[PDB]
């Protein structure tokens, strides 16, 4: 199975601007990328990339309608500033299970202002003193986190 | 966690109530072994 | 070879004797024909083998092309000869060629041994990983017991074992699969897949499977554990004057609980037998009906024995009274009604046994011999096994003996019932009274001097090995071995579940079962609404989801039609009991709207369909305007963890599509995927020639016969010409459904009794 | 709005009360043996 097969199954061989969500899960990728998603995409709301072996974020269509994106179980470790230049309209961010070394990796999210929830589970950065407080004062725009900002609501 | 008024109760009753609240874990009979010690036997520990 | 087969057949028929015998003896009679061998068995195998090993070519090689791999003489050593043979019609050879083959020659495949000889390698694994301990040189007390020599993958009776073996490794000759392949479908498919890819002779595999399935049991002297794993090593573990510590490298409690629940459910109603058997054969334990472990173990708890009697199975004919297992030794007791005053002052009319009698008595781990006369216990010999078991044995034998002292020792009252609320006979009422208050007849029974002797030593009322014992009771420091001649004699079953001998005598009563509740260590999934309206909400949800899952094909087919008849199913009525009354209607309306949307504007999604279907049993209550209410969290009775998540999953229900698995009430089940493709993968076991019924005779209109692979090509409802068993041409029709004879019989009985009651 | 209804579930902690939504009814406990049933209000 490949990203192309998932794209064909979800789109069912139709125009790219017909679905506002994608499910790219359990898909092998060339050197850890997210190919199979052409830049021609114009409308997209939800994303899902799990067990894709994504190692970096360097290929992504420019978008202005996406609000949620899901990355998990990946060895990606690099600056995410490119998201601002690609789609500065993210509201739900999920990095659960990813591999991030230190706090500097999550710095480039400051320039994004629409993010309200960020998820980081069993991450090497999560095991630090005052990581919760340090992240909060580092990303003032954030309104939610792993789930315990002040209360518990569901996405 | 099992919220309580604040009364003092025997540990056995507290454990019983806590397992009742999380009944799914208590009624687990098929173990999905994840890791094993070099010498210990998983079956014996699970049965215990 | 088939041409060689036909040529050999023609040559054999050329003689008139072959023609007359072949055309005379039917296929069934073939067995007799085979047994007419010379039987000139060697008188002394040792001498024969010794002589043969010194002969030039004792080995009898089968004619073939293998010999060309090896010369008739290698390195100046004679190996094989080209002289003809009369005994086997092959060639002759010597062990020299065998050793050379072990040295050089063709190299075979090593895969087959990984799985084919699974039992032997499992034995080796259990030996290697076992942990040894100290050795206790002191004397060891051993009891003679009927033990299973070797562990079994799935114990089954010999006939079922043979049928399963044939269904596994003999795809042909599989006419009309019985009511045994569906029970063992998982074993069938597992062994079929494992043994595929081999080239060993089929008879070897058949014998190995027979060893792996058919049970082997024997009388052995054992002390301690008794599972087959320990019996394998009994030769090293045990010892007349030495013992070793050994730890080799469940369903029972669940079946006990299920049988007890079935007994309690059926007794309260009239005609308990039919209802009990319906529930028993409609029950399942995680992969199989109850006739998969009941038929495995020998005997068991009284409830299991009664259920087996209700079903078709063999039960040990020991007399169960409360917990006592009694085996008569001699004497005949005349059961005559008599009026006896009880110690409480009341007078009861009950049956008493005139005449002397003796019984071997067992209870848990306690064995003994009891000798009783009418209205009196005479003698009791026991071994020290356990305080609880010894007390139970003493009290139960006391009550059974109907000793006048036991009656005069009553002090309270006897008006008890069972969990079903029924008044029992005075004997069982007294049993319960004395067991509840053990220190009632013990105090006034009277004491007897200690058994002054080399080994015979007494026991006091407290069960401690203390002298000044009870009148009659004696504890011998020896081993009492009892319960011989387990004839499994013919036993009848009355409607009220109480068994009786070939004569009118009663062996097991409906009330022998003890009213003790436990927790099923496994998923006890029934198939009848009547049963599961007892337990907790989690059990109800699990059973409803299992009912939905089992008959997924029918529900999925009815979904396409789009009619409300699909939702008005009795299976969900019990579910209605665990949904809040004030809000169940809103759930039903919301789920109905969601499922209509699913049918209209999207495609199949099994997980959400299963999740949302059951809540629609109750009538809907739409919004004032008319639109359905919307929810995302269905609350259930008990609150807290008893709640369903509409979106992805919850404690009671969570389906993961990455691996396509289903977790219900903390239990993982394999939904390979969706689609009739996954339906057929579920049907990947079953049995060869299971989708075809028999109808008509040869009917040569179809010409020659067709194989199973070509049989599948035919569309449902066609007619095909096939061979049944060893020949027997017949005409068959491909089935359009899956059948269950037990369900049909149960429904017929239900209709019959409904008619009887309506006329009455 | 009512009284103790075991069907609705056990008593709800402040954590669940704070995250509750208007128009939803819950159960609370004043002291040992005096439970009560309450409902959220917009005002």
């Amino acid at each position: 199975m490949e990203m192309g097969r998932r794209i064909h199954l979800e789109l069912r061989n139709r125009t790219p601007s017909d679905v506002k969500e994608l499910v790219l899960d359990n898909s092998r990728s060339n050197e850890g990328k997210l190919e199979g998603l052409t830049d021609e995409f114009e409308e997209l709301e939800f994303l899902s990339t799990i067990n894709v072996g994504l190692t970096s974020i360097a290929n992504l269509p420019k978008l202005n309608k996406l609000k949620k994106l899901e990355l998990s179980d990946n060895r990606v470790s690099g600056g995410l500033e490119v998201l601002a230049e690609k789609c500065p309209n993210l509201t739900h961010l999920n990095l659960s299970g990813n591999k991030i070394k230190d706090l500097s990796t999550i710095e480039p999210l400051k320039k994004l202002e629409n993010l309200k929830s960020l998820d980081l589970f069993n991450c090497e950065v999560t095991n630090l003193n005052d990581y919760r407080e340090n992240v909060f004062k580092l990303l003032p725009q954030l309104t939610y986190l792993d789930g315990y900002d002040r209360d518990d609501k569901e996405a | 966690a099992n919220m309580t008024e604040g009364k003092s109760k025997k540990p056995k009753t507290l454990a019983k109530e806590c397992l009742e609240k999380y009944s799914t874990l208590r009624d687990q009979t098929d173990p999905i072994l994840i890791m094993k010690s070099e010498k210990a036997n998983e079956n014996f520990l699970w049965k215990l | 070879m088939t041409l060689a087969k036909i040529e050999l057949l023609k040559q054999l028929l050329r003689d008139n004797e072959a023609k007359t015998v072949l055309k005379q003896t039917t296929v069934d009679q073939y067995n007799i024909i085979r047994k007419f061998n010379t039987s000139r068995i060697e008188k002394n195998p040792s001498l024969r083998m010794k002589w043969a090993m010194c002969s030039n070519f004792p080995l009898a090689l089968t004619k073939g092309d293998m010999a060309n791999r090896i010369p008739l003489e290698y390195k100046g050593i004679q190996l094989k000869t080209n002289a003809e043979d009369i005994g086997t019609k092959g060639q002759m050879c010597s062990i020299a060629a065998v050793t050379w083959w072990n040295t050089y020659g063709p190299i075979g495949d090593t895969e087959g041994f990984e799985r084919v000889y699974e039992s032997f390698f499992l034995r080796k694994m259990r030996l290697d990983n076992a942990t040894w301990g100290r050795i206790t040189f002191g004397p060891v007390e051993r009891v003679r017991k009927r033990v299973l020599l070797n562990p079994l993958t799935k114990e089954m009776p010999p006939d079922e074992a043979s049928n399963v073996i044939m269904e596994i490794l003999f795809p042909k000759e599989a006419g009309i699969p019985r009511e045994s392949t569906w029970i063992h479908r998982e074993l069938i498919k597992e062994k079929r897949e494992k043994l595929k890819g081999t080239m060993i002779t089929p008879i070897v595999l058949a014998y190995m499977l027979e060893r792996e399935l058919v049970a082997r049991r024997r009388f052995l002297p054992v002390a301690g554990a008794t599972s087959a794993e320990f019996i394998e090593m009994l030769h090293c573990l045990q010892g007349e004057n030495w013992r070793q510590i050994y730890h080799p490298g469940s369903r029972s409690q669940s079946m006990i609980v299920a049988c007890r629940k079935i007994i309690r459910r059926s007794i309260v109603a009239s005609n308990p037998l039919e209802l009990a058997v319906e529930i028993a054969n409609k029950t399942v334990i995680d992969t199989e009906p109850l006739k998969s472990c009941l038929a495995a173990i020998d005997g068991g708890d009284v409830a299991c024995d009664i259920i087996r009697a209700a079903l078709g199975l063999k039960i040990r004919q020991r007399q169960r009274f409360g917990r006592l297992e009694l085996k008569r030794i001699s004497g005949r007791g005349f059961k005559n009604d008599e009026e006896i005053l009880i110690g409480n002052g009341t007078i009861q009319k009950i049956g008493i046994w005139d005449g002397e009698e003796e019984f071997h008595v067992r209870c848990g781990e306690c064995r003994g011999i009891l000798k009783k006369s009418k209205m009196k216990l005479e003698k009791l010999l026991i071994n020290s096994a356990k305080k609880e078991d010894m007390r139970d044995l003493i009290i139960l034998c006391m009550v059974f003996s109907q000793d006048t002292r036991m009656f005069q020792g009553v002090r309270g009252e006897i008006n008890f019932l069972n969990r079903a609320g029924q008044l029992l006979s005075p004997m069982y009422q007294l049993q319960r009274y004395f067991l509840n208050r053990s220190n009632d007849l013990f105090d006034q029974w009277g004491y007897e001097e200690s058994p002054k002797a080399s080994e015979l030593h007494g026991i006091n009322e407290s069960m401690n090995a203390s002298d000044y014992t009870l009148k009659g009771v004696v504890v011998t420091r020896n081993v009492i071995d009892d319960f011989s001649s387990t004839e499994t004699e013919k036993v009848s079953i009355t409607k009220n579940l109480s068994l009786i001998k070939r004569t009118g005598e009663v062996i097991m009563g409906a009330n022998d079962v003890s009213e003790l509740e436990s927790q099923a260590q496994l998923m006890i999934t029934y198939d009848t609404p009547k049963m599961w309206e007892m337990g907790t909400t989690k059990e109800l949800v699990q059973n409803t989801y299992q009912w939905v899952l089992k008959n997924l094909v029918t529900l999925k087919a009815q979904f396409l039609l789009g009619k409300e008849d699909m939702f008005q199913w009795d299976a969900f009525e019990a579910f209605e009991s665990i949904i809040p009354q004030k809000m169940a209607g809103q759930y039903s309306g919301f789920a109905r709207a969601v499922l209509k949307q699913m049918r209209d504007q999207e495609v199949m999604k099994t997980d959400q369909f299963i999740k949302l279907l059951p809540f629609c049993f109750s009538p809907p209550k739409l919004r004032s305007n008319g639109e359905p209410y919307q929810f995302l969290k269905l609350v259930l009775k008990g609150g807290g963890e008893n709640f369903i998540e509409v979106r992805k999953g919850s404690p009671l229900f969570s389906y993961n599509p990455q691996t396509e698995v289903l977790t219900i009430c903390g239990r993982m089940m394999s939904l390979k995927g969706k689609i009739e493709d996954e339906e057929r993968n579920r049907s990947m076991g079953n049995a060869v020639l299971a989708g075809f019924l028999v109808s008509g005779k040869y009917d040569p209109d179809l010409g020659d016969f067709k194989t199973i692979e070509e049989l599948e090509k035919l569309k449902p409802g066609e007619k095909a010409n096939i061979l049944l068993y060893q020949g027997k041409p017949v005409k068959v029709v491909k089935r359009k459904r899956y059948s269950a004879l037990s369900n049909d019989i149960s429904q017929g009985i239900k209709r019959q009794r409904m008619t009887v009651e309506s006329m009455g």
